[PDB]
């Protein structure tokens, strides 16, 4: 006594780079310096 | 408008036995550097409360 598809296949990523987008930062900067004198070297 | 140090400091440690069981800070912190001991109190010469 003696005794399958076809096909064409696209295979997908779950994709991981994460989204970039630019972003403006608006601030400011005071700087306190302190100074002694005397004679001629300011301390 | 001027300038303006901000220091971290750790509790003495009966400060800290007290915060811990009472649920509360003294008004005041006090270091000892060279020879004498110098302090800060909370809003300007207020008390120990
Ligand atoms: C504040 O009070 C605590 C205990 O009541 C005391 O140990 C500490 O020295 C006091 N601080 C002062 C008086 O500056």
């Amino acid at each position: 006594t003696s005794m399958l598809d076809e096909g064409i296949m696209v295979v997908y990523k779950r994709n991981i780079v994460a989204h970039t987008f630019k972003v403006r930062v608006y601030q400011k900067v005071l700087t306190f310096r302190r100074s002694y004198a005397y004679h001629r070297t300011t301390y | 408008l001027l300038g303006s140090n901000t220091e971290y400091v750790a509790p003495p440690m009966w400060e800290i036995h007290h915060i811990n069981s009472h649920s509360q800070c003294y008004s005041s912190y006090s270091r000892v550097i060279a020879g004498t001991v110098f302090v800060a109190y909370h809003r300007d010469s207020y008390e120990n409360k």
